[PDB]
């Protein structure tokens, strides 16, 4: 129920109009992410980095 | 025999739920026995022992096998100055000109001879695969391929529960490494790189260094 | 360059380790701990079983 | 300082791993309780 | 006689009858909402599809339900081919096959002279 | 004939003393060669013709199923590979896999997907054959029986006994058919009608002389 | 001596402890190998004798065809390229395949002409081995005799006996040397004379572990 959760989130990031990308060119703006990094060396280097 | 789950009539089967009914030879008492006997080629109880032997010293070469050639391509990943990291390419080492230093360093072994080496893997390796059919020091009147006493040093073979569970685990331990010896022979005669090197390729997209990138290297033509 | 250093805090290298060795030593530390401890296991009472935790 | 660096990892992971193998070693019937 | 097997298990056979027919079965509401007294007696569980749902007391004696049975079987079975009717020429119109009136209001519309 | 005695058997009339004793000539496609002796052990003679009948039947399925997408090319119909052995790599193509020259058809585009529903469904139908399944349990681990024969052609056992001879003859050549289609595709490189093709053309100079000094060690 | 329980055996001293009890000594050729357990039924052990022995005989005629076209080869006689592994490509030259060098003799173009003549020769006389005929029927399947033994050798049977171990021991290396001479010639490219001279040149530099990194897989 909450793996289904979070795939909401993912679809509505990539079909649904996308969400708000402040890092977006010249100000922030709605993007729609079309190639989401799901690299696992990218993905878990985040948990086992220092705080 | 006791009710250890994995010898007599309750054993695990090969298929599941779908297997039904084992051959009427593989009764469940050898390890590894998950009753797959499809094309029956050891219906011969004198020709089914014979197999035995056949797949546990498989087992115990796969086994060394599988360990030995990662473990200098693993370590030659991190600075170890090897000649070659690569198992299929490490063999070839004889003939460069610095001979074969173990470990990359040249105040050990320092090979030059290719046939002094297999002048003498030939004088050891005749006398203790002769030791192993009889005879030899550390044993005489023995078993084929559980021995004992001076081959299990540690004593941790006594107890008659504990070494029939344990022969379960040598065993598929061993199908588990001669599968996947078995892998590292395809996956270099088409990758043409070291097995890590293949592993580390497809943490990086699985997507696409999947086996289906190299499904048309063999094209006639 | 007066000096040498880690250069290693801004980095964000995983656990901290920026040398192989130190991979070897968070890796082989852990698997001789574990190796005790699996051991000694046989002492620790046999829960195979269906319910044997402490329950309530 | 290398040298340094690998002695801690080697002092922190042995008692890290003394807490995390030693709460699994059935703790919960290290009690003077009786049933 | 068909000794048969079960399709993931290994046993085959039915399910179980009890959870849709006799007097404990599934109902168009559940226990909360709705006892075993308000069941209307013409509804006992001897009939597939009986939820027992009958608001508007249509249905009198078991009788007069067998007809409306002939009348509630032969609506389904001609509609269940309709919505297959309806959906497929209409994809694979929008896919690339030319139908040329796929799409089921205007089909006749499409064959006129 | 093709029981008991008088059989026909695999050296026609020189061949009443190469038969061994156990292949007597109450099983179907019982021509009595077993030259290398391999099936002496009844229990293990019953496993071979176990395996003899399924790679006869994925064989008779393997030689039409390799031979249809490329007599449709024939008659024009545009397939995107119509040769059998390069068929597979055209999932990695633009278009993808279309069932015919129509992209309103199962239009595959992904090679694992495709993979993975064939290990469940593929799984599931060979551990039925073993065991047992919905269309029955207790069965002829070769010859089931009723769900998979509805028209009822196994009746009148004289006419059953003979419609398995047709099927092992039939399959026999499927198994030998299917071993040419390897050989003369690994060898050559083309498919079989059109090589077929080839040596309708001009017999005498395309035949496998003309491709004899290929595989020479050039060393 | 060669026969009984006390033959020797394969390993010498460390054999006797792992000899399988269905070999025993009364069959010519046993030195106590059947490790892998195949022969342990004795019906297939009928069998897989035959089939030893019929490979020995063609290995035999065959290593000595071997060498012949290349040994006069080294001794000046005229040949269109006689090595034996790209010798049968002579056919296709322009003057037929002529037996020595010399045109009045054999002169053959037309391989079809060769090959059903061979196919028909050879398959009346591989029936004939199996079933018997015109040149015997009912005699032993390896050693017939009399129309094969001429020379009345097959007599005083402590003689036989020992002749058809000499059979075998000839027969084995023979074996042994063609499966020497096929992966010599699949690994280098030349004849095995060619090869033997040039282990000669320099036994220390040039044997087999300089090919040794010729198969390794670049890509
Ligand atoms: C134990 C089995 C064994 C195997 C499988 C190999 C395999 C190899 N050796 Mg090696 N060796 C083995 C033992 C020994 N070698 C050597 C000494 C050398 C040298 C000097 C060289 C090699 C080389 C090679 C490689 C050839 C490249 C290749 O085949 O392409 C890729 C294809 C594959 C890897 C598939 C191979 C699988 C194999 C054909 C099937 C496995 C079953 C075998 C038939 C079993 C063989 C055991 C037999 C002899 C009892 C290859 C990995 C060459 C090399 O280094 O390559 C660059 C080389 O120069 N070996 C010695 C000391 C005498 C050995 C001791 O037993
Ligand atoms: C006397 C010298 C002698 C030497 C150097 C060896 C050497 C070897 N034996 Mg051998 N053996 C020897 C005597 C004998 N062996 C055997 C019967 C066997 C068997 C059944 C096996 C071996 C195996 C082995 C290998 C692994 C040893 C091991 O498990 O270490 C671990 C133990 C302590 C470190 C190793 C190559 C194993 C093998 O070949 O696997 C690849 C194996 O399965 N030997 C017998 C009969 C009792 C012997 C009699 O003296
Ligand atoms: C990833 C890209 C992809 C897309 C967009 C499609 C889409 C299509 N497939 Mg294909 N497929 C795709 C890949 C694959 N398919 C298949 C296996 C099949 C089968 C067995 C069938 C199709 C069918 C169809 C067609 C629907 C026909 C119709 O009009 O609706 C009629 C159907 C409905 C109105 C109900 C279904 C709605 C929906 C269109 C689902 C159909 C698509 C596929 C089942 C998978 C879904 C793909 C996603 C990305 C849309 C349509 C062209 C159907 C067909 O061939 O009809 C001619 C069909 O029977 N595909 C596999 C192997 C698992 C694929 C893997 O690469
Ligand atoms: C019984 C179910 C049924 C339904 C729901 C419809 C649906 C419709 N038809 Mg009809 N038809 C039906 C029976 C039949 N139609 C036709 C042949 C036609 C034609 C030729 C036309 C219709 C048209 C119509 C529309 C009239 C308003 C309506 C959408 C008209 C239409 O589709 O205009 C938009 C139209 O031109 N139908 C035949 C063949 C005899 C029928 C068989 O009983
Ligand atoms: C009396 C004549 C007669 C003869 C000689 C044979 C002979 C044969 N039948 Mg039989 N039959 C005969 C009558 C009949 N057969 C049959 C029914 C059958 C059946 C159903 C079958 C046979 C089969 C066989 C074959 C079994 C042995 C084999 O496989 O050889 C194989 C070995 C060779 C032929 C020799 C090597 C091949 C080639 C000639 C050598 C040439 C070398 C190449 C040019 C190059 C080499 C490649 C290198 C370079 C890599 C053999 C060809 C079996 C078969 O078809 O096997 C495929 C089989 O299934 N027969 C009937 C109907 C009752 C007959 C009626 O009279
Ligand atoms: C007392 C010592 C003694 C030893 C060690 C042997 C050993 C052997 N004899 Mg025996 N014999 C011995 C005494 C005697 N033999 C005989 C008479 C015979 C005969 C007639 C025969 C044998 C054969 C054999 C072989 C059978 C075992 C085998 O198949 O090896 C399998 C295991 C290996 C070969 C291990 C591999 C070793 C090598 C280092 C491999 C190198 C690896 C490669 C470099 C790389 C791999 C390549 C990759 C790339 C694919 C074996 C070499 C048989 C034979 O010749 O088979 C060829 C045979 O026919 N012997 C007599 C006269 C009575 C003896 C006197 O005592
Ligand atoms: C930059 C990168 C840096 C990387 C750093 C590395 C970080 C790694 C983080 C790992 C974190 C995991 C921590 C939790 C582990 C939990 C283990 C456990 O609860 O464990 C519980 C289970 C218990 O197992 C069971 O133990 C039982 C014990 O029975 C025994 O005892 C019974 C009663 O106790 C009976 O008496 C019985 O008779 C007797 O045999 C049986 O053996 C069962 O068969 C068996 O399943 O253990 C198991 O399954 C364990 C299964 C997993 C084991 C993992 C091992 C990994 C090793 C890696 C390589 C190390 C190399 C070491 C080299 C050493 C030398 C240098
Ligand atoms: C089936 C087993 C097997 C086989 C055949 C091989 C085969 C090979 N290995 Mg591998 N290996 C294996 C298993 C195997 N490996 C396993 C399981 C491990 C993990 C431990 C390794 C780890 C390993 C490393 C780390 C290296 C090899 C290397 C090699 C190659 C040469 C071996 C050598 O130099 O021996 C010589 C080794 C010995 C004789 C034993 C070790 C002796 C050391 C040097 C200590 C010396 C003892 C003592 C102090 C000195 C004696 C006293 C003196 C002063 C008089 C060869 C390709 C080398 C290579 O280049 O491959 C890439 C290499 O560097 N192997
Ligand atoms: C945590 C949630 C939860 C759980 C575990 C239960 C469990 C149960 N309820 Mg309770 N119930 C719930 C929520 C829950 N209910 C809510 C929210 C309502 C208000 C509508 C009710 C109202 C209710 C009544 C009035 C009755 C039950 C009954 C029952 C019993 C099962 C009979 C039955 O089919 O339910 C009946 C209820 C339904 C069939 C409701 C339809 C459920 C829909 C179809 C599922 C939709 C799931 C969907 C993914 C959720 C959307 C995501 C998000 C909003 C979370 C069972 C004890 C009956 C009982 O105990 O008998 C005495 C009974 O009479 N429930
Ligand atoms: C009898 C006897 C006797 C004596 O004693 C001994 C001896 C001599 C040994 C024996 C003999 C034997 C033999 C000859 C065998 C052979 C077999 C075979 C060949 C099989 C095949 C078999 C074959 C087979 C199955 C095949 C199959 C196939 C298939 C499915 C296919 C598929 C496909 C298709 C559709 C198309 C696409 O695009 C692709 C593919 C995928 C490609």
């Amino acid at each position: 129920m909450l793996g289904l959760g979070a795939w909401l989130l993912v679809w509505k990031a990539m079909y649904f109009g996308g969400v708000y990308d402040t890092w977006a060119p010249g100000g922030g703006d709605v993007r729609v992410i079309t190639n989401p990094t799901t690299n696992a060396a990218v993905i878990f280097g985040y948990l086992v980095k220092s705080p | 025999t006791p009710d250890s789950f994995w010898y007599g009539p309750e054993r695990p089967l090969f298929l599941g739920a779908f297997t039904g009914e084992p051959p009427s030879y593989l009764t469940g008492e050898f390890p590894g026995d998950y009753g797959w006997d499809t094309a029956g080629l050891s219906a011969d109880p004198e020709t089914f022992k014979r197999y035995r032997e056949l797949e546990l010293i498989h087992a115990r070469w796969a086994m060394l096998g599988a360990l030995g050639c990662i473990f200098p391509e693993l370590l030659g990943s991190y600075g170890v100055p090897f000649g070659e990291a690569v198992w299929f390419k490490a063999g070839a080492q004889i003939f460069q000109e610095g001979g074969l230093d173990y470990l990359g360093n040249p105040n050990l072994v320092h090979a030059q001879s290719i046939l002094a080496i297999l002048g003498t893997q030939v004088l050891l390796m005749g006398a203790i695969e002769g030791y192993r059919v009889n005879g030899g020091p550390l044993g005489e009147g023995l078993d084929k391929l559980y021995p004992g006493g001076s081959f299990d040093p540690l004593g941790l073979a006594d107890d008659p529960d504990t070494f029939a569970e344990l022969k379960v685990k040598e065993i598929k331990n061993g199908r588990l490494a001669m599968f996947s010896m078995f892998g590292f022979f395809v996956q270099a005669i088409v990758t043409g790189k070291g097995p890590l090197q293949n592993l580390s390729d497809h943490l990086a997209n699985p997507g696409t260094n999947n086996a289906f990138a190299y499904a048309t290297k063999f094209t006639p033509q | 360059l007066v000096d040498e250093r880690m250069n290693g805090d801004g980095t964000g290298r995983p656990f901290g380790v920026n040398d192989p060795v130190l991979g070897w030593v968070l890796l082989g530390v852990f698997g001789t701990m574990w190796a005790i401890w699996f051991i000694g296991q046989k002492d620790l009472g046999d829960f195979e079983d269906a319910d044997d935790g402490l329950k309530l | 300082m290398l040298t340094l660096k690998i002695f801690v990892y080697t002092v922190v992971t042995f008692f890290v791993c003394l807490f995390i193998f030693g709460f699994l070693s059935n703790d919960p019937a290290r009690n003077p309780g009786k049933n | 006689g068909k000794a048969t097997r079960g399709w993931l298990g290994g046993q085959g056979g039915a399910a179980d009858l009890d959870k849709w027919y006799g007097p404990d079965r599934k109902l168009f509401l559940p226990s909360g909402l709705y006892d075993r007294s308000e069941i209307p007696e013409y509804l006992n569980g001897e009939l597939a599809g009986d939820y027992g749902y009958d608001p508007l007391g249509l249905g009198k004696d078991p009788e007069t339900v067998a007809k409306y049975r002939e009348n509630e079987l032969l609506h389904a079975r001609w509609a269940m081919l309709a919505a297959a009717g309806i959906l497929i020429p209409e994809g694979l119109q929008a896919n690339g096959a030319n139908i040329k009136g796929g799409t089921w209001f205007e089909t006749g519309a499409e064959m006129l002279n």
